[PDB]
């Protein structure tokens, strides 16, 4: 049983660990898209550019 | 500097506390089989 119980704290804590790093992994999608849009926008005038 | 192997050391040393704890455990069980004993074997006496 104090086995288990170790196993189950440690499950618990590794879970809240990987909903931060989901967290995380969010964040930078978020960003990556905010970047992406201006991108595109730079692509798109440069054509006009050309 | 961290350790090298946290999480094993941990398990190790709660293995040797619960060791312990179930040899002296059993020592409970035998002293008082021992109890039940005395009283048995004084009242035949």
């Amino acid at each position: 049983a104090n086995r288990f119980t170790s196993n189950i704290k440690g499950l618990t804590q590794a879970a809240r660990n990987a909903n931060d790093g989901i967290s995380v992994a969010q964040t930078t999608e978020g960003a990556l898209s905010e970047i992406n849009n201006n991108l595109q926008r730079i692509r798109e005038l440069t054509v006009q550019a050309s | 500097e961290s350790t090298s192997d946290p999480l094993a050391a941990l398990d190790d040393a709660i293995s040797q506390i619960d060791k312990f704890r179930s040899s002296l455990g059993a020592v409970q069980n035998r002293l008082d089989s021992a109890v039940t004993n005395l009283n048995n074997t004084t009242t035949n006496l």
